[PDB]
């Protein structure tokens, strides 16, 4: 992973020895590089993963939400340089350092072979986020409740199977895992093991999180935060489920109910959201609830749907944010109502929106057809009833992508909205680049399907 | 072009025209305007390709694993031993893949060209398709996503106590 | 309570012996 | 039809049941009944690759048809008279299930008739 | 909100309308309208006011029994078949100053107009906004009616947007 | 805008809803605040439970196809009652009697469709009639069990 | 119930501007300024040419070459063999079926 | 082999290249919609070859060109059935496409979006034509989803109207809600069998298939917009009117029909799902039928003579006679698509007016548009040997001679006579009587595009039928004896249905006052159910959800 991890520190000196006005040339043009040889962990090999060295490894997983990690960065420059163009230099290359550290503690996150190097670098990807929400943002008891519920019980519940089984890296507990037995003191090691990933996710009931995080978060924040940070949660209970069974037979119990019945509140929530930036967040908090699911009945099907789930939704819900970021960026509000019948005015960003509406709903042959589809169908050999429910999900879900497009690309036009100038070659770039590969993966799509492939 | 005995097909059959009416018939015409039209300037250019094909011959091969201990004769804890018989299983799982699909398209081949007498037609391939899907349900079904050699093998080893057990009550 | 009955049970130690 | 307001209305202790008969003897009332002779064979059928549900008593007809069918083509009009052997084939064919529900409806009411005797 | 007299005749309107709804035929509507005609000129001086209302309270009763359940919409009406067609076609004449300007040159004559009525526009602002200050009385508008041009040379208050909105049929 | 401008806790004294009122462009007679129960309206208005659509088409709205005016305090559910979701205007047929009508169209039917299942119409004709064991071997039967032989008669 | 003079004046005022201001959307005779049976037989042939015959050869060459040489990728229904028929294959003569009775 | 199976895919390769050169490569915009007319009838030649090799000696192909993506022991590959139902519903297609294009470059003139119309509704036709040959339910799905995006693009195509939004959103809905039904076949295919491929469904043939056809059933229910499902279809008329003659003749509203008709195999041995699919054709053909008779809108009127249409085919289905319903999903295609740019050429001269008690004396001021409402009416109303005859006077005598829900059955016939009511009503009082149109006269057909499209339709609303019928190898054994009072319902009862309605359509010039029975205000308002529940069912949810 060096020939990953060395160039992305590079980007550090290359951003801050730049010329004053080429920080944004150099920064994009070289993280788009960097992407470009990302292609190269697609060696991937039918038995066994690609195992680097004794602190990194990349199999069939985390290859694809590398190569997403990756494509982001140039994406997140791209949206962040208009609303940035006032800031002063040094606070210009200050976010973009912030930028390039997030990418940094992502790869080797997704690629730590030991749970512990897991979950330290796991958390130093919070240090850049919240300075990027926070600091660049618009405008306690979670931080409190995640740490206390969440990420302390993962260290300790960790630090106790290093004890006991011996190891922590992930191809030693692939031989070496043990059966989960009944007891009260393995309930509780199952529920640290997991809590901590399902507060990320979110799952229904941890998820009003993500809203708020999202109305105040800068564009770039949203965008890594909806594609990659959310799948850490996804990530990390992919890979832990393997030392909790057989216990996960019974655990998973209340938290699917939460999530079957979490998709259809959360779904029918964004019905009613009057605000663009929380509609797409309770849209993600709907789309990660199938996720849950498909990671916690561990089907061949299930986890192939998941991974392609996770991907897919990645590139739409990015490009959903993008979307809504560019109309932000003219009538300076997030209320979805106020700035209608906009197709009249920009043509071609409404074909964006269409697009962007049409993966969302998951038309097939999109990959988030093909990744929903994989899910709906295991969860049916899971229990017949279950199709009752995502049937519905499925219903409410094209109700809401599309009132969203109706709302604000159709009908009349806001008289008194007089500066929607028309789309700059800057916005159509950045979303031809999140759909482009979205719907080119439709093609390969093998390539995302995971490690159970 | 491909193994006949791995894809079997039963000889063709095809009648012999009987025409009882006067009238031409088109699709003979256009058969000869095909023929003269499309298939010919096509076979040309396919000839001329494989003549530059002819002077640049070079082989691929088909990679042979040997094979290594199976899971059963690992010591516990032995991750050497247990990594090569692990990985030589995933090697056999996906191939067991590929022998259940090529029996599919055998069963739903037949059932295509058996036409309206495909339901006595293709006994044969709906017996072998039965036989081979019992025998993969056996190997593989209800692992898990985290399957393994060791899931395999105790599910192997309940299933041969059960059978010996009903042997006993028999 | 319910904490202290499962510790009980499952021999939860509060303040651990030295052993390693 | 009428039939239907009998058994319906009416008593149906005497009105055949049309999924349960015949409900006599093949030969009940019948000195030699003789077999219905297939012209058609299995194999003539299968190659013919007939629909199952017209691989009926008729079906030596309908491959006759066919035959022709296919023979004429483009004359999409030239096999009338083959056609029309099919087709009276067929109406003979129901006639008899007609017969053999007339046959089970007197037989009914024949026996209706005894239980009233013997009583 | 209106008077007796308005209610009186949009129901007499409104009456007529849903009856030529059941007639269908224009024979028999012309019939069936001139009873209903002299149905509203039975009462028409009625002094009492009392009797009066009590009288159109009872005609919109009736009104409500006897209507059409589907009664005819002229097409561009609201709720019309042709109601906001062209909505989608009508682009707003601000959008002109965002134009390239190579599609800018290839309207000459067009936007050099346009400039003039941008000026007068501008000219004019001043002006308008002086004579609703002072026609305002204190406390604000108590109506939406707006004045007209009171002098020569000075346009009618807030007309833009009324003489530069877009054609009912736009393209 | 101020915080004084924006919507508050449930107002109290009068004193309190005569600020409301007025922060909300509403005359004070008009202004009644939601229940002051749980469940968080606050100091927002309760306006009247009506779509959209029941406003005058011809007015020249601020916002034709919302028909809104500027600064008109928008109802709660107003995302609810725009014109193009729920509609609450009257129906030349009362709602009750809509509602009987249709349950008892779809009832009666139902009640029908089973007695007609029950009563089924059809010819009189005997079963039809198949050859070779009533095409024993055609429909995938056995070929090495020996099939109990179903035999057919001319009449 | 008509206009008041106030009213009838400014609806005046505002039709002259309007009038003036629809005139004014009127074309010049220079605008837009743009900057720099054998033809039904011709198109018919060009248009058969590049949208029939070119990508049926494609699609010929892409079948003959690529598809049929892989198994069961086309795959027909065998053609149905009436008592009386020869086949080619083999040169077989499929025997006719028995005499019918009288009808 | 060879020569069936490239012109087969040169079919389809051909409608997707219009789409393919939209991205600047000779892309000539001055007549964009002349060049997809063209592709569409060539097309329409080359897809005809096919169909006359399949008449000849019943060829029958699968392709499987491409492999795409294989699940452990599930391979999905692009794969086309050119079947029986795919030569002969594919050219029928083309053919009425082929004329709504021509109709729609006179229609869509002024629309300044001529060019994008004209892409969607090629889209259209692609994705319904992947629907058609379809091999595997993955490959299906693509259609079946794509053609529900195209309806929502061009039912919504006036997007500036908030009635045609929520038009366009209602059918997504509906459909939607039938989609339940298509993934649970979907699912349970996949589990109990190891396949999506219609192969070995039929291979395989399981005798447990309640639940996989009930899933199929909802999932026509939805999308051919039978009872409980069925608001969406008359609310399309939003969209423009060539967007109705596609919607409602060969594409989307059929491809319900369609799917069962595939899964026939399944069906023929299930007579628990035989038993519902004909009752709920029998509810919706009578009860559509019946919202027919009191619309004033002639695109409404239309709109539910589809509805009882489908319904029929629907009943059809549920006897146990899957060709008869494609049957009369091929000759239906020609006269509704007929009666749709009938109405379109009335709605044209009398300047978007659309509202029949508006129309009256056109007879003889539109005698082309005339004749073909005539030709349409009658085919439609079963008149011997028109298009509709061949299929439609069929399907009666197979349902009157059946073992049938005799309450069905009932409904069935009744729904006939009604058919022939609202084919009086639209005659009537569109071309009968007195104008009762405006003053200014723009009364005006002499358009070639308008006629030529009308006329190729006309020619197969009078000869279609005969043609097909009279080349498809029969695959069932006809029902030919029974009755006379058997033989001759479905005649008998269309011609009641003629003399009732002109007795009730001459009420209506009589000098006498109309009150509004129960009966009546039931039939205007179709039966209450778009009001009560596109109130109610949209409350209850939005209600909900804020809380
Ligand atoms: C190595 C390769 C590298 C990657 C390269 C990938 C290709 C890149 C394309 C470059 C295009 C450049 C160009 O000239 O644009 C032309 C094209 C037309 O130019 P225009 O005249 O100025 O109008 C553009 C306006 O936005 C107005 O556009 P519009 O409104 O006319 O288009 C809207 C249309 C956009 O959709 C389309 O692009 C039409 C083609 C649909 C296929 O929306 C839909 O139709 C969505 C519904 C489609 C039905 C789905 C059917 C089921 C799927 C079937 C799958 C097949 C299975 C077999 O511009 C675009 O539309 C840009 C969108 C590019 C995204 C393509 C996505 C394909 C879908
Ligand atoms: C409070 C729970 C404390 C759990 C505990 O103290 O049990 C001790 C147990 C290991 O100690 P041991 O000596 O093995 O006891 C015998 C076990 N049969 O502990 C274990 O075996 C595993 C301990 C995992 C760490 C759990 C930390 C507490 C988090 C529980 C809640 C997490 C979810 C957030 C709510
Ligand atoms: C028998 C076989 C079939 C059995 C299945 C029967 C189940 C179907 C029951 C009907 C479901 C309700 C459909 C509602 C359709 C609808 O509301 O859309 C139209 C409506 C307004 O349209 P309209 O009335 O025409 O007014 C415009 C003209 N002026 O639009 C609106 O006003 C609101 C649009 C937003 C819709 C939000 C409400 C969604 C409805 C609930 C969906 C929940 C999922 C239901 C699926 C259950 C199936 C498992
Ligand atoms: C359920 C399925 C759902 C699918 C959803 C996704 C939809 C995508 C759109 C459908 C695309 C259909 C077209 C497929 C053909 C393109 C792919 C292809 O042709 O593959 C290469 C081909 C042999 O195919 P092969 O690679 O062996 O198949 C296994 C692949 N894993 O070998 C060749 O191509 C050689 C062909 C030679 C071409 C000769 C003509 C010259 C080229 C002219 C154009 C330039
Ligand atoms: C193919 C044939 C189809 C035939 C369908 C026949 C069944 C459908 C019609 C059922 C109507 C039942 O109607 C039921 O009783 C009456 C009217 O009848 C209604 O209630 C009211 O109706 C009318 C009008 O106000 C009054 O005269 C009556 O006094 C009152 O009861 C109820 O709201 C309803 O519950
Ligand atoms: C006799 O030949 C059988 C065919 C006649 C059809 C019967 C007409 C419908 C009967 C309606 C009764 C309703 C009871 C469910």
């Amino acid at each position: 992973m060096l020939k990953y991890i060395i160039p992305t520190i590079m980007l550090m000196p290359l951003t801050w020895l730049s010329k004053n006005n080429m920080i944004w040339v150099n920064s994009t043009a070289h993280s788009l590089l960097i992407s470009f040889t990302s292609l190269l962990l697609m060696n991937q090999f039918g038995d066994n993963s690609l195992n680097f060295s004794l602190l990194f490894f990349s199999d069939s997983l985390s290859t694809p939400l590398l190569i997403l990690t990756m494509w982001l960065l140039p994406l997140m420059l791209m949206a962040s340089q208009h609303h940035l163009s006032k800031e002063n230099l040094t606070r210009k290359k200050l976010f973009i350092t912030m930028l390039i550290s997030l990418q940094l503690f992502l790869i080797m996150t997704f690629t730590a072979m030991e749970l512990i190097l897991f979950y330290i670098l796991f958390e130093a990807t919070l240090v850049p986020t919240l300075i990027i929400i926070t600091r660049w943002g618009n405008q306690g008891l979670y931080f409190l409740f995640y740490t206390l519920a969440g990420s302390l019980p993962l260290l300790v519940a960790l630090i106790y199977i290093q004890n006991t089984v011996g190891s922590l890296n992930f191809l030693m507990l692939q031989y070496w895992v043990q059966p989960v037995h009944n007891s009260w003191s393995n309930v509780f090691m199952w529920l640290a093991c997991m809590m901590a990933f399902m507060v990320k996710m979110p799952l229904y009931g941890l998820h009003l999180w993500l809203p708020k995080a999202h109305v105040e978060a800068p564009i770039a924040g949203s965008m890594v935060l909806a594609a990659v940070l959310l799948k850490l949660g996804g990530y990390g209970m992919l890979r832990i489920t393997l030392i909790l069974n057989p216990m996960t037979d019974f655990m998973a119990y209340p938290f699917i109910m939460l999530s079957l019945w979490g998709m259809i509140m959360t779904s029918s929530i964004c019905l009613r959201q009057t605000d663009l930036k929380s509609l797409i967040a309770y849209s993600s908090v709907s789309h990660m609830a199938l996720v849950i699911v498909a990671i916690l009945i561990q089907t061949p099907w299930s986890y192939m749907g998941a991974t392609a789930l996770m991907i897919a939704h990645g590139l739409t819900s990015s490009m959903l944010f993008c979307l809504a970021n560019s109309n932000y960026e003219r009538i300076h509000s997030r209320t979805m109502i106020l700035a209608r019948g906009l197709q009249t005015l920009l043509p071609l960003m409404a074909t964006w929106w269409l697009l962007a509406s049409l993966t969302n709903l998951a038309l097939p042959p999109t990959i988030n057809l093909i990744g929903e589809l994989f899910v709906v169908m295991s969860t049916f050999s899971w229990s017949n009833i279950t199709i009752i429910l995502m049937g519905v999900n499925m219903v409410i879900t094209a109700l809401y992508s599309l009132y969203m497009l109706i709302m604000t690309q159709r009908g009349k036009y806001t008289y008194h909205i007089n500066n929607i100038s028309p789309s700059f070659t800057r916005e159509n770039a950045l979303m031809s680049l999140h759909i482009l590969p979205l719907l080119l993966l439709t093609l390969n799509p093998k390539i995302i399907l995971g490690p159970l492939y | 072009s491909w193994d006949k005995d791995v894809y079997p097909e039963p000889p063709r059959r095809t009648p012999a025209p009987s025409p009882q009416t006067s009238l031409p018939n088109p699709i003979t015409y256009l058969t000869k305007a095909f023929d003269l039209l499309v298939d010919r300037p096509v076979t040309l250019v396919r000839e001329f390709i494989e003549r530059q094909h002819a002077k640049n011959k070079y082989y691929y091969y088909h990679r042979e694993f040997r094979r290594v201990p199976d899971i059963t004769e690992c010591q516990e804890k032995d991750v050497l031993c247990m990594f090569e018989a692990e990985m030589q299983w995933r090697r056999d799982y996906k191939v067991d893949q590929e022998i259940v699909n090529i029996i599919q398209e055998r069963l739903k081949a037949c059932q295509q060209r058996e036409g309206e007498s495909h339901r006595q037609n293709c006994a044969k391939e709906l017996e072998q398709f039965t036989q081979v899907v019992k025998a993969y349900q056996d190997r593989y079904h209800d692992l898990g996503a985290h399957y393994s050699a060791r899931k395999c093998l105790a599910k192997q080893k309940q299933r041969m106590l059960a059978e010996r057990k009903a042997a006993k009550e028999a | 309570a319910a904490l202290v009955k499962m510790g009980q049970l499952e021999g939860w130690q509060v303040f651990a012996e030295p052993k390693v | 039809g009428a039939h239907l307001a009998r058994r319906y209305l009416g008593d149906a202790s005497v009105e055949p049941d049309p999924l349960r008969m015949p409900t006599f003897p093949p030969d009940y009332g019948f000195p030699e009944r003789k077999e219905r002779e297939m012209v058609a064979t299995q194999q003539e059928m299968n190659d013919a690759q007939l629909v199952l549900q017209q691989r009926d008593y008729c079906a030596h007809y309908l491959i006759r048809f066919l035959k022709c069918k296919r023979d004429s083509f483009p004359n999409f009009l030239a096999c009338k008279h083959e056609r029309h052997d099919w087709d009276y084939c067929e109406h003979l064919d129901y006639v008899k299930r007609m017969k053999e529900f007339e046959r089970e409806r007197r037989l009914l009411q024949r026996k209706k008739r005894r239980e009233q005797r013997e009583a | 909100y209106l008077t007796h007299q308005q209610k009186v005749l949009r129901l007499y309107k409104r009456a007529l309308r849903h009856l030529e709804s059941w007639c269908i035929h224009r024979d028999k509507y012309r019939y069936f309208a001139c009873l209903l005609r002299a149905r509203f000129d039975e009462h028409k001086n009625e002094k009492d006011m009392v009797k009066a209302t009590q009288l159109l309270r009872e005609a919109e009763e009736e009104f409500w029994h006897g209507q059409h359940p589907q009664p005819y919409i002229f097409p561009e009406s609201p709720g019309g078949t042709s109601y906001e067609r062209y909505e989608c076609y009508k682009v707003p004449e601000w959008c002109l100053d965002d134009w390239h300007p190579s599609e800018k040159a290839m309207y000459p004559d067009y936007f050099a107009k346009r400039e003039q009525w941008k000026k007068l526009r501008r000219e004019s602002w001043e002006r308008e906004v002086k004579q609703l200050q002072e026609e305002t009385p204190v406390g604000g508008p108590r109506t939406e009616a707006l004045p007209p041009a009171r002098k020569q040379g000075d346009l009618p208050p807030l007309w833009w947007h009324i003489v530069t909105r877009p054609r009912e049929r736009p393209m | 805008i101020t915080k004084d401008m924006l919507p508050g806790p449930y107002p109290k004294t009068p004193e309190e809803r005569a600020a409301a009122a007025k922060k909300y462009n509403m005359r004070v007679e008009d202004y009644e605040p939601y229940p002051d129960d749980g469940t968080g309206y606050g100091d927002y208005p309760k306006l009247p439970d009506r779509s959209q659509q029941e406003r005058d088409p011809w007015y020249d709205w601020d916002h034709p196809d919302l028909r809104l005016n500027w600064g008109e305090p928008m109802h709660w559910d107003l995302d609810m009652y725009i014109r193009n979701r729920v509609d609450t205007s009257p129906t030349p047929v009362n709602w009750n009697l809509m509602c009987k009508h249709l349950f008892g169209f779809v009832a009666f039917m139902l009640f029908m469709f089973w007695v007609g299942e029950t009563y089924p119409a059809y010819q009189p004709v005997g079963p039809k009639q198949y050859p070779y064991n009533n095409l024993y071997l055609e429909r995938g039967g056995d070929p090495n069990k020996e099939p109990e032989p179903v035999v057919h008669y001319e009449i | 119930s008509g206009y008041t003079p106030e009213e009838k004046l400014r609806l005046q005022q505002l039709r002259e501007l309007r009038r003036r201001w629809l005139k004014d959307q009127e074309l010049s005779p220079r605008e837009p300024v743009l900057p720099p049976v054998i033809y039904k037989t011709y198109r018919h042939s060009i248009f058969a040419f590049t949208h029939v015959l070119i990508p049926v050869w494609i699609i010929h060459y892409y079948l003959k070459y690529h598809v049929t040489t892989k198994p069961y990728t086309i795959v027909e229904k065998k053609p149905r063999i009436f008592p009386g028929d020869t086949i080619l294959e083999t040169g077989e003569v499929i025997p006719p079926m028995k005499e019918f009775p009288d009808q | 082999m060879n020569m069936f199976s490239s012109l087969s895919l040169v079919t389809l390769l051909l409608l997707t290249m219009p789409i393919m050169m939209m991205s600047f490569n000779t892309y000539k915009p001055s007549n964009y919609p002349l060049y997809v007319k063209t592709a569409i009838s060539y097309a329409f030649i080359t897809s005809m070859i096919p169909t006359m090799m399949f008449i000849h000696s019943g060829q029958e192909l699968i392709i499987s060109n491409w492999h795409w993506l294989t699940i452990q022991t599930l391979k999905l590959s692009l794969s086309f059935k050119m079947d029986y139902f795919s030569m002969m519903f594919i050219p029928v297609a083309l053919f009425v496409t082929w004329s709504i294009m021509e109709f729609s470059m006179w229609y869509m003139y002024s629309d300044p979006n001529i060019n994008k119309f004209f892409k969607y509704l090629l889209l259209f036709l692609i994705t319904m034509l992947i629907l058609v040959t379809a091999n595997n339910l993955f490959q299906l799905f693509i259609g079946w989803e794509g053609v529900g995006i195209m309806s929502f693009l061009l039912i919504g195509w006036w997007y500036g109207r908030a009635d045609a939004n929520t038009a366009a959103l209602q059918a997504i809905l509906y459909n939607r809600i039938g989609d339940i039904g298509f993934i649970l076949a979907m699912a349970w295919f996949l589990t109990n069998l190891n396949t999506w491929d219609l192969q070995q469904i039929f291979m395989l043939n399981p005798s447990d298939s309640n639940m996989p056809l009930i899933g199929l059933a909802l999932a026509a229910t939805g999308k051919s917009a039978q009872f409980g499902l069925h608001p969406w279809l008359p609310s399309a008329m939003e969209g423009p009117t060539p967007v109705s003659a596609l919607l409602h003749s060969s594409t989307m509203v059929v491809a319900g029909i369609f799917l069962l008709i595939r899964f026939y195999p399944l069906t023929e041995n299930n007579k628990y799902i035989q038993s519902i699919t004909l009752c709920l054709g029998a509810i919706t053909t009578l009860f559509t039928a019946m919202c027919a008779l009191t619309q004033n809108d002639i695109k409404k009127i239309i709109a539910f003579s589809t509805s009882s249409q489908l319904g029929l085919m629907m009943v059809t289905i549920g006897i146990n006679q899957p060709y008869l319903a494609f049957l009369h999903i091929c000759t239906h295609a020609f006269f509704k698509a007929m009666l749709f740019m009938c109405s379109g050429s009335i709605i044209h001269s009398l300047n978007d007016e659309q509202d029949i008690r508006k129309m009256g004396g056109l007879f003889k001021a539109m005698p082309f548009t005339t004749t073909a409402l005539i030709v349409g009416s009658l085919a439609l109303t079963g008149m011997p040997f028109l298009t509709g005859f061949y299929s439609k006077d069929l399907i009666i005598e197979a349902a009157n001679t059946s073992y049938t829900n005799a309450w069905a059955l009932l409904m069935t016939l009744i729904a006939t006579s009604f058919t022939a009511i609202y084919s009086t009503r639209i005659i009537f009082f569109a071309l009968l009587g007195q104008p009762r149109f405006p003053t200014l006269v723009n009364i005006n057909e002499n358009n070639p595009l308008l006629i030529n499209s009308i006329k190729r339709l006309l020619i197969g609303s009078l000869f279609a039928g005969y043609i097909i019928s009279n080349n498809i190898p029969p695959t069932t054994i006809p029902q030919m004896t029974m009755p006379y009072y058997l033989k001759t319902t479905a005649l008998i009862v269309t011609i009641l249905g003629f003399i009732l309605a002109l007795e009730i359509s001459n009420m209506t010039k009589n000098l006498k006052y109309h009150y509004p029975s129960n009966a009546f205000k039931f039939s205007t308002l179709l039966g209450y159910f778009p009001t009560i529940m596109h109130r109610l069912a949209p409350y209850m949810n939005l209600s909900m959800s804020q809380k």
